[PDB]
C-alpha cells in the first residue's frame, strides 16, 4: 500500500435522516428505515458503473454519509467528482419523488496528499488516512444543505474549471486551524 | 391466509373511518373519552363557521343581530384549552346554528376548511349536551380526530386475516408511508368524491380532488409499487349527489373537461339515482382510470369501488366486493 | 426482491457495542508525518484487531481515529457484556505501550451500551459489514461523553454483568446533551 499526491475526496451524509429514522413495531423495529437507507445508497452505488465516472473510486459509506474519491488511477479528476456529487442529488432528489420524503445532501470536496491502503489483518478493507480526508469530512459537517463547500485551493482549482465560488467565511478545523471555504454555484 | 392492507388517500379522505367500520363489522369505560372528542368536533364546528362570517368575499351577515353577543362569546372561547363545555355554551351554539345567517355560511363552506360532521353534530347539540349521553355507533364514526403516524389494526374474517395500517394524509404525514411499502398485499387508496369544490389543509390553494389524483398517479407510478394493485375507494359519495342534485357549486367550474363528459355504457347505477349524480360519480371514477391505463402493463390493475364510508351497510358490500379480489390476487 | 432490492440485514438482540476514540489524536498529529502516523495507526489497530478475536468480539469498521467492535455476534452470547469489558481493558493497556514509544499525552476513550442491533450491509457496491439502532447511537455517545482511559457503561451494560466489575457513578448527562436528554444514569469502571 502507498502514498499519493493529488487525490480529489468527496463526503457527502444526509443529516435529515437521523430524524427519519424511527424504532416502532410497525417498521419492524427500525428495519423499515434502513430499507430506505439502502434503496438511496443503491442508487449512489449505480453511478460507478456509468462511463464519465469511472474514475470515481467508493471508498466507504458513513450512515449515511457516503465517501468517494477521484484520482487513485491533471485537474479534471476534481471536476469529475463535482459532476459526481451533483449526480448523488440526482439520484437523491428521485428518492423523494416516490418516497413522499424530502432529503437534502450535504457536501464537502477537498484535495490534496493522501496514504491509501489496509489495515488490519483481520479482514483487509481499502481506506485513505490524512490532513486531506480529515479536511474533507470537515467541511461536510460544517456545510449548507444543497450546497458543495470546498477549501481555499480547490476554490481556485474549479475557477479555472469553470464553477463559481461564493466565499462561506471562515472554520476553525481542529489542528489546522481557521481558513476560508466556499460553495459552487447551483 | 395473512394479509397486509395499506390505508392511503389525502387528509381528511376517509382512512379513519374505515378502520372504524372494521371494528364495527369484523371484532369484538372507554368511550367516555371518546365523549370529549365529540364534543370537541362541536365546538370547533360552530367557531369555524362563525369565524368565517366576515372574512368570507361577500361577507355574510347575521339574521339576528341580537346573536352578535353569542357570536362574541364565541370567539372569547375559540382557543381556552381545557374547555370545561358549561350549558351556556350549548345553548348559545343552537342560537346560532338556528340563526339563518350562520347557516347561510355553512352552506359556502367550501370556501374555508370545515370539517365534514359539523352539521351532523350541530343538528344534535340537545342530544350531545346532556350528562348521561352515550354516542351511537354512528356519532362514532363522524368522530372526527387526525390521525398522525402509523396504527396497525389486526382482525379475522371467515378464518382469514387481515393486517390493516392506517396513516397520515397530510403532507408532513406521507414521509412514514414508505414503511409500509413492502410485503404489502394491497393499496386502498380513498378519497373524498365530493370534496371537488374545496381547497386543502396544508395551503389553502391547491384543490382537493386535484390533489388526490396527484398523490394517486403518485401511488400507482411508483417503483416500489410497480406490481401492487390498488383498490380504488371513491368515498363520501352520499355528500357528493347532495352536491350535484343541490347544484349550487357545478364541476365544469373546477373541472372544465366534465363539460364535455358523457355517461358510459357499461354504466351500473343504483335504484333510483338520479342521471346527475350517475354522470358525476362515473366522471371522477374515469378522472382516477386515466392513470390506472397510462401504466401497469398488466402488472398491477385498478379495482374501483362507489363507497360511503360512513355507512356499514355499504361498508360491508365493497369489502365483500374486495375479499373476492384478495383471494385470488395473493396466487 | 423484484422491486426492493435485496437487503442483507436481520435482527440481534442481546448484543453489547464497544466504541473506542482516541484522545489526543491531533497532537500527535502534529509531532509525525503523514506516514509515520500511519505507521502508528495501523500498528494500534492490527493490535487491536487481535485482541478483540480473543475477547470474542467481531469488529466492525475503523473510521479515522473511531474503532468499534460488538460482542453477542456473529452468534449469541452470554459473555456478551464481560467481553467488551475485557476489551476496553485490554485497549487501554494497547494503547499505554505504544503512548509510552511516542512520549506524548495519548489515550483511549471508551463507551459501551447493550440491548439489539441490526446488522449487515448496505447498498451494492463496497460492502462492509456494519451495524445500526438507537443502542449504537447511544454506544457511540457513551465513546464521546466518556472520560480518558476508563470505561463507561451504561444502565444495560451493568444488568448484563451480573456485578462482577467494581463501578461508580458516571455522569454522562454532563458529557453529552443526547446522554442528559434521555436521562441515562452511566458508571466508570474500577
Ligand atoms: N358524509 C360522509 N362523511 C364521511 C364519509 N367518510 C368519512 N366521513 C367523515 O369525514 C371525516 C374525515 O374522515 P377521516 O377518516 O378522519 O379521514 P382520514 O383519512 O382519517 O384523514 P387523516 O387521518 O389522513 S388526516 C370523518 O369525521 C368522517 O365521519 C362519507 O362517506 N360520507
Ligand atoms: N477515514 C475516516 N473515516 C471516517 N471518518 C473519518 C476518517 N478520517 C477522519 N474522520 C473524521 O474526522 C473527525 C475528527 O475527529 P476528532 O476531531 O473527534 O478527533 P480528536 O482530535 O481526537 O478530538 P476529540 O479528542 O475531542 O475526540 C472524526 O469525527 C471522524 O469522523
Ligand atoms: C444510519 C443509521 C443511523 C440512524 C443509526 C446508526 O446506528 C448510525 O448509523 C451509527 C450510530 C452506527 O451505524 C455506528 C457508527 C456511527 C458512525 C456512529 C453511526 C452514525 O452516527 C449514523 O448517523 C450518521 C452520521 O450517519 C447513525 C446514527 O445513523
Ligand atoms: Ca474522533
Ligand atoms: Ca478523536
Ligand atoms: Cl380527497
Ligand atoms: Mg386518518
Amino acid at each position: 500500500h502507498q502514498s499519493y499526491d493529488c487525490v480529489c475526496v468527496m463526503f457527502a451524509s444526509i443529516p435529515d435522516f437521523k430524524e427519519f429514522y424511527t424504532e416502532s413495531d410497525v417498521n419492524k423495529e427500525g428495519l423499515e428505515c434502513l430499507r430506505l437507507l439502502n434503496e438511496i445508497i443503491a442508487d449512489f452505488d449505480d453511478l460507478l458503473s456509468k462511463p464519465k465516472f469511472s474514475g470515481v473510486e467508493k471508498i466507504k459509506t458513513i450512515g449515511s454519509t457516503y465517501m468517494a474519491a477521484t484520482g487513485l488511477s491533471q485537474y479534471m479528476h476534481i471536476g469529475t467528482m463535482v459532476e459526481f456529487a451533483y449526480a448523488l442529488v440526482g439520484k437523491l432528489d428521485a428518492i423523494n419523488k416516490h418516497s413522499f420524503n424530502d432529503f437534502k445532501l450535504r457536501v464537502g470536496i477537498n484535495h490534496g496528499p493522501v496514504i491509501a491502503g489496509v489495515i488490519g489483518a483481520q479482514k483487509p478493507q481499502y481506506d485513505i488516512w490524512g490532513n486531506t480526508v480529515n479536511v474533507a469530512s470537515r467541511m461536510d459537517s460544517t456545510g449548507v444543505l444543497d450546497k458543495i463547500q470546498v477549501t481555499e485551493e480547490t476554490s481556485l482549482i474549479l475557477q479555472t474549471l469553470g464553477y463559481t465560488c461564493t466565499c462561506r467565511g471562515i472554520i476553525n478545523v481542529k489542528g489546522k486551524g481557521d481558513l476560508k471555504t466556499y460553495f459552487v454555484n447551483t | 391466509a395473512t394479509h397486509r392492507l395499506l390505508l392511503l388517500g389525502a387528509g381528511e379522505s376517509g382512512k379513519s373511518t374505515i378502520v372504524k367500520q372494521m371494528r364495527i363489522l369484523h371484532v369484538n369505560g372507554e368511550k367516555a373519552t371518546k365523549v370529549q372528542d365529540i364534543k370537541n368536533n362541536l365546538k370547533e364546528a360552530i367557531e369555524t363557521i362563525v369565524a368565517a362570517m366576515s372574512n368570507l368575499v361577500p361577507p355574510v351577515e347575521l339574521a339576528n343581530p341580537e346573536n352578535q353577543f353569542r357570536v362574541d362569546y364565541i370567539l372569547s372561547v375559540m382557543n381556552v384549552p381545557d374547555f370545561d363545555f358549561p350549558p351556556e355554551f350549548y345553548e348559545h351554539a343552537k342560537a346560532l346554528w338556528e340563526d339563518e345567517g350562520v347557516r347561510a355560511c355553512y352552506e359556502r363552506s367550501n370556501e374555508y376548511q370545515l370539517i365534514d360532521c359539523a352539521q351532523y353534530f350541530l343538528d344534535k347539540i340537545d342530544v350531545i349536551k346532556q350528562d348521561d349521553y352515550v354516542p351511537s355507533d354512528q356519532d362514532l364514526l363522524r368522530c372526527r380526530v387526525l390521525t398522525s403516524g402509523i396504527f396497525e389494526t389486526k382482525f379475522q374474517v371467515d378464518k382469514v386475516n387481515f393486517h390493516m395500517f392506517d396513516v397520515g394524509g397530510q403532507r408532513d404525514e406521507r414521509r412514514k408511508w414508505i414503511q409500509c411499502f413492502n410485503d404489502v398485499t394491497a393499496i386502498i387508496f380513498v378519497v373524498a368524491s365530493s370534496s371537488y369544490n374545496m381547497v386543502i389543509r396544508e395551503d389553502n390553494q391547491t384543490n382537493r380532488l386535484q390533489e388526490a389524483l396527484n398523490l394517486f398517479k403518485s401511488i400507482w407510478n411508483n417503483r416500489w409499487l410497480r406490481t401492487i394493485s390498488v383498490i380504488l375507494f371513491l368515498n363520501k359519495q352520499d355528500l357528493l349527489a347532495e352536491k350535484v342534485l343541490a347544484g349550487k357549486s357545478k364541476i365544469e367550474d373546477y373541472f372544465p373537461e366534465f363539460a364535455r363528459y358523457t355517461t358510459p355504457e357499461d354504466a351500473t347505477p343504483e335504484p333510483g339515482e338520479d342521471p346527475r349524480v350517475t354522470r358525476a360519480k362515473y366522471f371522477i371514477r374515469d378522472e382516477f382510470l386515466r392513470i390506472s391505463t397510462a401504466s401497469g402493463d398488466g402488472r398491477h390493475y385498478c379495482y374501483p369501488h362507489f363507497t360511503c364510508a360512513v355507512d356499514t351497510e355499504n361498508i360491508r358490500r365493497v369489502f365483500n366486493d374486495c375479499r373476492d379480489i384478495i383471494q385470488r390476487m395473493h396466487l | 426482491d423484484m422491486m426492493f432490492h435485496k437487503i442483507y440485514i436481520q435482527k440481534h438482540d442481546n448484543v453489547s457495542i464497544l466504541f473506542a476514540d482516541i484522545e489526543g489524536f491531533t497532537s500527535l498529529a502534529s509531532q509525525c508525518t503523514a506516514q509515520e502516523l500511519v505507521m502508528t495507526l495501523n500498528e494500534l489497530f492490527a493490535r487491536f484487531d487481535k485482541l478483540a478475536a480473543e475477547n470474542h468480539c467481531l469488529r466492525i469498521k475503523i473510521l479515522g481515529d473511531c474503532y468499534y467492535c460488538v460482542s453477542g455476534l456473529p452468534e449469541a452470547r452470554a459473555d456478551h457484556a464481560h467481553c467488551c469489558v475485557e476489551m476496553g481493558m485490554d485497549m487501554i493497556e494497547a494503547i499505554s505501550l505504544v503512548r509510552e514509544m511516542t512520549g506524548v499525552n495519548v489515550n483511549m476513550r471508551v463507551g459501551i451500551h447493550s440491548g439489539r442491533v441490526h446488522c449487515g450491509v448496505l447498498g451494492l457496491r463496497k460492502w462492509q459489514f456494519d451495524v445500526w439502532s438507537n443502542d449504537v447511537t447511544l454506544a457511540n455517545h457513551m465513546e464521546a461523553g466518556g472520560k480518558a482511559g476508563r470505561i463507561h457503561i451504561t444502565k444495560a451494560t451493568l444488568s448484563y454483568l451480573n456485578g462482577d466489575y467494581e463501578v461508580e457513578p458516571g455522569c454522562g448527562g454532563e458529557r453529552n446533551a443526547y446522554l442528559k436528554e434521555h436521562s441515562i444514569e452511566t458508571f466508570l469502571i474500577l
